[PDB]
């Protein structure tokens, strides 16, 4: 089947964090050897490990890595700041051949938790004349990068990016037609932060 | 320099057809198995195709089996692969990666090398220039709607406004279109004055708003 | 293929061979179940199952002390570095733990993976058909020692069932417990496709071996575990073709003589053999023998490989090249002789030999001028030297020629220095 990862990992500057890489039958448990791969935004993978537990030349021995049946796991042993990355786990499937693992975002804690700031944007006039009407829930200064924003169809919010002050950003937009603005009395985006909610809320 | 350097990524409408090239230079090309490996946005990796080092074997992913076709020139040092029947799921970077492979305890290829890949972008829309609407500061913002493709950039008050704001990520729509917001957040005394610059250098347009209160 | 005589070096080269890079092993272990027939005997005189039983139980003796040999002294450089590589993994087998555990997990079926306790994956096979033959059959036929039987169904298959056995027992006495090869003993035809299929390995390399078994079984080989009880258990190394597609090629050359009365002065190059192209580094074999060819496959293993660098091509162009200091052998002692390239002949004929090339159905085509002269397999079947004839090979594929005057022309016989063996060209001149 599909090799599979952890979505997300993190620890403290100085803090050993590990990344599985859960294979099956045809993969890994068929004899294949495990690879793992860096990936810094923005650019190529960069071999990490070869055959299992091996490091090229440029690999500082914080990393390792092992395989143990049909897994794998990558160690990180004290964590820092240019680690922050994405991390693949690769082998050979008898069926599928070269396969990857799904990923996982290292997030190194560098920083104490910030709760995010929310300025809901009503749609402008200028749209509503265009035949259309779009809110603009924008939450920002929070960290670490991870949110989960609600409102239910036509929902489009943007993935945690990096703004300045090293803090971390994000986006949602709600697309409704002109009439769905007027009909209801108040729309709200809740946006959840580390188990907490915030609520801000716009009426017509 | 042991380099990959790749070619060819371009937009095409899905039924359509495309050719990657990959430039190989500082090694012996002809001793290498060669591959295709493909990452949409903000996806995961995805083995594509193989060549062997004489092309007597190649491999290729279900996905892409009959409709891509890998190859190569050992005399140009180049690798090929030939994309048609083109789906929007196909949208990725491409990148191209020498294989090897240690051999002792079984066959697992590894990939050592990498080029900076190209972008394929695989959609029915065509270049469209932004509709730029104003975020009502009542935290001060101007959201682009409707654009193509995706290069696109904002600054404010002719990069006078440098800190203090955030141009978001591009968020793509059923429609095929892409928007993105900016953001501002100035003193509430300092309202009475900040333009919103945008630059769609695809369409060569740039609109340049001024945000107000209600 | 495509060949290239080389007239100014009295040289060939071949291209468009395909690696087959031998770069690791996969550990097939194998239990022969014997029985109990240490626990049967004959007391009726001669008698079919009584020649068999004995000689059934002396081969289960021999090997048990060929065993203890083996232990002792284990408590070509492919060959020494394959044998290395498998006396390590058979002291992990030898461990009672793994022993046991290869036992139980080939309890329930006659095949299975096992990971060692040396983190070494394995599979294991149960060869039954003899233990049951003699459990479920002979143990019960011979009641009272009583082997002089009238059903002979029972001594054929006796004789059927246990020659397996007995050709393993010799292959290892006869080897001292390292066979030099896989014989059908070791591993049947079916059992090499079972264990050709369980490598982690590619569809490829899958079809390859399937289509080259017997370059398998050359190339792989087996060593004994021990006797346990009465089960048998060796293990058979196959090879793992890790580098393959990859552009080989092979230099003959014979010797280049010049002569002016009588006083000779001779060329050859010291660097004939195979190349093979292995990641960013010609590896170089200089024994023909290291490596086998199947069509333009050209199968070698990568323990026997000497690194050269990408420059000695040049000496296959120009060996006179100042890039690289083409390797050669200077004399005043010219040597006639035949050699063999795959799609023709190199023939050096000096002094008071007669040279002729011939045909299967015509005889004597011409007869060779002195000096080097290059023959192709499509103008003879035969190159002759005095009363030598050799045979050439019926091989298809492109002739070329890169005309020159042969370097050795330039030199002067009359007093020309004695004997260089393994120089650079500008050291034969002076
Ligand atoms: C072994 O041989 C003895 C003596 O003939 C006999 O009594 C016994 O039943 C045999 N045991 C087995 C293993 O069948
Ligand atoms: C061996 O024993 C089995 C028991 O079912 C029997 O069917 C088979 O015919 C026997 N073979 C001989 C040689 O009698
Ligand atoms: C071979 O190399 C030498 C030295 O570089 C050069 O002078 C000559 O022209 C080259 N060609 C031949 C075939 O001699």
């Amino acid at each position: 089947s599909v090799v599979t990862q952890p979505p997300s990992v993190s620890g403290a500057p100085g803090q050993r964090v590990t990344i599985s890489c859960t294979g099956s039958s045809s993969n890994i448990g068929a004899g294949y050897d495990v690879h793992w791969y860096q990936q810094l935004p923005g650019t190529a993978p960069k071999l990490l490990i070869y055959d299992n537990n091996n490091r090229p030349s440029g690999v500082p021995d914080r990393f390792s890595a092992s395989k143990s049946g049909t897994s794998a796991s990558l160690a990180i042993t004290g964590l820092q700041a240019e680690d922050e990355a994405d991390y693949y786990c690769q082998s050979y499937d008898r069926s599928l051949s070269g396969v990857f693992g799904t990923g996982t975002k290292v997030t190194v804690l560098g920083q104490p938790k910030a709760a995010p700031s929310v300025t809901l944007f009503p749609p402008s006039s200028e749209e509503l004349q265009a035949n259309k009407a779009t809110l603009v829930c924008l939450i920002s200064d929070f960290y670490p990068g991870a949110v989960t924003v609600a409102w239910k169809a036509g929902v489009e919010t943007t993935t945690p990016s990096k703004q300045s002050n090293n803090k971390y950003a994000a986006s949602s937009y709600l697309s409704l037609t002109p009439e769905q603005w007027k009909s209801h009395k108040s729309y709200s985006c809740q946006v959840t932060h580390e188990g907490s909610t915030v609520e801000k809320t716009v009426a017509p | 320099e042991v380099q990959l350097v790749e070619s060819g990524g371009g937009l095409v409408k899905p039924g359509g057809s495309l050719r990657l090239s990959c430039a190989a230079s500082g090694f012996t090309f002809s001793s290498y198995s060669m591959n295709w490996v493909r990452q949409a946005p903000g996806k995961g990796l995805e083995w594509v195709s193989s060549i062997s080092a004489s092309s007597s074997y190649s491999d290729y992913a279900d996905s892409a089996k009959g409709r891509f076709t890998i190859s190569r020139d050992n005399a140009k040092t180049s690798l090929f692969l030939q994309m048609n029947s083109l789906r929007a799921e196909d949208t990725a970077i491409y990148f191209c990666a020498r294989a090897r492979a240690t051999g002792y305890s079984s066959i697992t290829p590894y990939f050592d090398i990498w080029g900076q890949g190209t972008l394929v972008t695989v959609s029915s829309a065509s270049t469209k220039g932004p509709s730029v609407f104003p975020l009502a500061p009542s935290a001060l913002g101007c959201l682009v709607k409707d654009y193509f493709p995706e290069p696109v950039t904002v600054s404010w008050n002719s990069g006078a406004l440098t800190s203090g704001v955030h141009t978001f990520p591009a968020v793509l729509q059923s429609s095929g279109l892409y928007s993105l917001s900016s953001v501002v957040t100035v003193p509430s005394s300092s309202l009475g004055t900040y333009i919103c610059n945008v630059n769609h250098k695809p369409s060569n347009t740039k609109v340049d708003k001024k945000v107000e209160p209600k | 293929l495509k060949e290239s005589y080389l007239e100014e070096s009295c040289s060939t080269i071949t291209e468009g061979y395909l690696s087959v890079l031998r770069t690791g092993w996969y550990t097939n272990v194998f239990t022969l179940e014997v029985g109990d027939v240490e626990n049967l005997t004959c007391a009726d005189g001669p008698s079919l199952i009584k020649t068999e039983l004995d000689l059934t139980k002396s081969a289960l003796r021999e090997l048990r002390t060929v065993s203890a040999d083996q232990l002792a002294r284990e408590e070509g450089v492919a060959t020494a570095a394959a044998v290395t590589a498998g006396v390590a993994i058979a002291k992990c087998i030898r461990l009672e733990s793994e022993v046991t555990a290869i036992k139980n997990a080939l309890k329930k079926t006659n095949e299975a993976v096992s990971t060692l306790g040396c983190g070494v994956r394995v599979l294991a096979t149960a060869v039954r058909e003899l233990k049951d033959f003699v459990s479920k059959n002979l143990t019960r036929a011979i009641n009272k020692n009583k082997c002089d039987i009238p059903d002979l169904k029972m001594a054929v298959s006796f004789s059927q069932f246990n020659r397996r056995f007995l050709n393993v027992v010799r292959q290892f006495s006869d080897n001292a417990g390292i066979t030099p090869a896989i014989s059908l003993d070791l591993m049947t035809d079916a059992e090499l496709a079972r264990a050709v299929s369980n490598m982690p390995t590619s569809a490829g390399q899958i079809k390859l071996m399937l289509e080259n078994r017997a370059m398998v079984r050359r190339k792989g080989f087996g060593i004994l575990i021990g006797v346990y009880g009465s089960s048998v258990i060796y293990m058979v190394q196959l090879p793992i073709f890790g580098v393959i597609d990859t552009p080989c090629w092979i230099v003959k050359a014979a010797p280049s003589c010049s002569e002016k009365k009588g006083n000779y002065a001779c060329l050859l190059r010291e660097d004939q053999g195979w190349y093979c192209q292995n990641a960013g580094s010609t590896v170089y074999y200089p024994n023909e023998k290291d490596c086998e060819t199947r069509g333009d496959h050209v199968f070698c293993d990568t323990a026997a490989g000497i690194n050269v660098a990408e420059q000695s091509k040049e000496c296959n162009i120009n060996i006179s090249t100042t890039n690289y200091p083409c390797k050669v052998s200077c004399g005043r002692n010219p040597i006639s002789m035949v050699a063999l390239s795959p799609l023709g002949a190199l023939v050096a004929c000096y002094k008071g030999v007669s040279c002729s090339i011939g045909s299967n159905r015509v005889g004597i085509i011409k007869q060779l001028n002195k000096g080097c002269s290059y023959i192709t397999n499509q103008d003879a079947d035969t190159v002759t030297i005095d009363n030598t004839v050799y045979q050439l090979s019926k091989v298809e594929g492109e002739q070329h020629v890169i005309k020159g005057r042969p370097v050795s022309s330039s030199f002067d016989p009359v007093k020309f220095p004695e004997d260089q063996f393994n120089v650079a060209l500008d050291q034969c001149f002076e």
